[PDB]
This record gives C-alpha cells, structure tokens and sequence, in this order.
C-alpha cells in the first residue's frame, strides 16, 4: 500500500513542530484562526460534552474553513512528539494533543497541499 | 553571629488560581460564534479585556486600558 491513509496532515504538523508554528491547545488555536497566522484546522473527533468541538467548528467558518477530521488527537501528539528522549525508540508517555492550529507551513508541496486542495473544492 | 530577629508574619508567591475551558465567548447557533465582552482594539482580535465596575484592562500590554465598554 503506497497511498497515504490521511498521511499528509501528520507531516505538516511535524513541519510546523520543528519550525515552530503550530497553536496546540484551544485558546492559541482560536487566535490563530482569529487573525492572519491559523492556515490549517485540526480539531479533537472524541470531545467529551462536544463543546470544543463545536468552537472549533464555529472559528472555521467565521472567515476561512481550514478544518479537517483528526484521528484522536493523541496519535496526532505522538506522531509530533511530545515527550522528551523517550530511550532510544518509541516509549512516549501518552499525551492529548487537544485542539491544533497550523501557522507558517514551511515545507511547500507535496501531498499535503492536495489534501487540502480535496477537502476546499466540492 | 548575631541571632536573626523573628517577628513571624511570612508571604508567598500566589499559585495564581489557573482556570481553563473559561466560561468567556458562546455559541447559540452551532455554525456562526457569539464573542462575549470584547476583543482588544490596540492589539489585533483573539485577546479579550478583562472587565470590572467601569474599569478594563488586557495582558499582553500588561495592562493598557481606560475607556469603558
Ligand atoms: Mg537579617
Ligand atoms: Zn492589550
């Protein structure tokens, strides 16, 4: 299987990790969106109360939809790393990464860009 | 050496009381969002002021506000 199964988020996150660029957490996200920083959306599919969720949703409509699924959010945090060392390979103690928003991009096209492409135009 | 003094009384760094998910901003609809005091007009939207009896003020100026709302 040489297609990517939704691997074209997880990189750019990583991207944005090393470059530093990437609103974790809920408030950050919310200013990115609000001003010209927050390009891409990723929002928490298991939400308790749904209510996050939900401003999230509003955020990405309010001006510019960039929003996408999010497969649980922790394998999201560990795909990034959060986690200092960890040995030698893997043993990341488990983290939710919560709401994420992507600021700067750095690396241009590739896969990514389709992605998107494929989730804007319909 | 001399003895040191004790009168006792002694003060602490305040653990500050975080709180987060706050009750701030709403939404009633579900696609459009409700902002609630306001934004910052020095600075650019996503920090909002803090609001008191006739008296405001935002922290990433410190605090640098005056007129009401
Ligand atoms: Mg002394
Ligand atoms: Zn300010």
């Amino acid at each position: 299987a040489e297609l990517t199964i939704e691997d074209a988020l997880k990189v750019v996150l990583r991207t944005s990790l090393v470059h530093d660029g990437l609103a974790r957490g809920l408030r950050e996200s919310a200013k990115a969106l609000t001003r010209g920083e927050g390009q891409l959306a990723v929002l928490v599919e298991s939400v308790t109360e749904e209510a996050i969720s939900k401003l999230v949703q509003g955020l990405a409509t309010e001006n510019n939809v960039p929003l996408i699924k999010v497969a649980d959010a922790k394998q999201l945090g560990e795909w990034a790393g959060l986690g200092k060392i960890d040995r030698d390979g893997n043993a990341r103690k488990v983290v939710g990464a919560s709401v994420v928003v992507v600021k700067n991009w750095g690396a241009d096209t590739q896969e990514r860009e389709i992605l998107l492409e494929h989730f804007s135009q319909q | 050496k001399k003895v040191y003094t004790t009168p006792k009384k002694i003060r602490h760094k305040h653990k500050k009381v975080k709180l987060a998910v706050l009750n701030y901003y709403k939404v009633d609809d579900e696609g459009k969002v409700a902002k609630l005091r306001k934004e910052c007009p020095n600075c650019g939207p996503g920090i909002f002021l803090a609001n008191h009896g006739d008296r405001f003020y935002c922290g990433k100026c410190h605090s640098t506000f005056a007129t009401q709302k």
